[PDB]
DNA sequence: AAGATCTGAATTTACGGGCGCAACTATGCCGGACGTAC
RNA sequence: UUUUGGCAUAGUUGC
DNA sequence: GTACGTCCGGCCGTAAATTCAGATCTT
């Protein structure tokens, strides 16, 4: 479950210390064409720390 | 700390009793201030 | 052209650093519609 | 010279502030310095 | 047995790697399809980098 | 005169704020303990 | 014979 | 006897606080 939850919900550490975790790592594939499947498969997300 | 007070228990855990309940009241009220750490709803979110 | 003096009308087409530094500029519009947006309201919120 | 306008300087100006990032004092001249270049 | 990983489609392990357009058609699955993400819950996941 | 005090005047952490709304999605809080059946 | 509803998040997107 | 399985207990502006020079008192 714990890779599970991480990549179903994009948070990302450890699961009960969710509130100080990394969000939005993990996104559901944006399927409506096929140039934005590519775009988003190949896409940098720079956090702003 | 009822129960504590009707059995006319001891004194370090009434004051402990107080200690938390001075807690829980201050972050019912309020649940942000630099002081103890926030309260949880037991379900890893804090309370609202 | 080194620095970023673009010399072709949009017509005739930007070379790749030409097309690059023009990139360059249009971000910096981008941002500041961005972060004008995110001033939109306070400044007035705050004078009403 | 590079003075702040725009909505900073409005900003400041509504949030009265302590510190200006481009604090200045357009000062005159009224004797003969104010002609001469080299008494200004 | 320690637990289950899930597996990015297409890669070295994915059960599509390596087959042809064909077989690819016989299982339903698009040819054009590039891969890399995973399956959670049904829910199509990609990693942003 | 000397001092101690001592009382008003220069330097360090620490909350606490941080665009209007729209629209869409997708995900979410156990382990001992006690019985009953087989 | 007259109902109806999860709350708080996180992400993405429009002006 | 064994396991299961499901039911009960755990940035910047104030603003306070710390240290240094008159001043009356103390000596």
């Amino acid at each position: 479950d714990g890779l599970k939850y991480s990549l179903a919900t994009g948070n990302w550490g450890d699961q009960k210390k969710a509130h100080q975790a990394r969000a939005g790592v993990s996104q559901v594939l944006n399927r409506l064409t096929f140039a934005s499947t590519l775009s988003h498969l190949r896409r940098l997300n720079s956090p702003i720390g | 700390l009822r129960r504590n007070e009707q059995n006319g228990a001891a004194a370090h855990v009434i004051a402990e009793d107080v200690k938390l309940l001075q807690f829980h009241v201050a972050t019912m009220v309020d649940n942000e201030l630099p002081g103890l750490p926030r309260a949880m709803q037991k379900s890893g979110r804090p309370l609202k | 052209e080194s620095r970023g003096f673009v010399e072709n009308s949009y017509l005739a087409g930007l070379t790749p650093t030409e097309f690059f530094f023009h990139a360059m500029g249009g971000r910096e519009g981008l941002i500041d519609t961005a972060v004008k947006t995110a001033e939109t309201g306070y400044i007035q919120r705050r004078l009403i | 010279k590079n003075v702040t306008l725009g909505v900073p300087r409005l900003k400041e100006l509504i949030n009265i502030s302590k510190k200006p990032k481009t604090p200045s004092l357009t000062v005159f001249l009224l004797g003969q310095s104010a002609r001469d270049a080299e008494r200004a | 047995f320690i637990g289950k990983i899930p597996i990015m489609l297409r890669s070295t392990y994915c059960l599509l790697n390596g087959l042809t357009d064909r077989d690819l058609c016989e299982l339903n699955e698009c040819p054009l399809d590039p891969g890399g993400y995973f399956i959670i819950n049904g829910s199509e996941k990609v990693l942003i980098a």
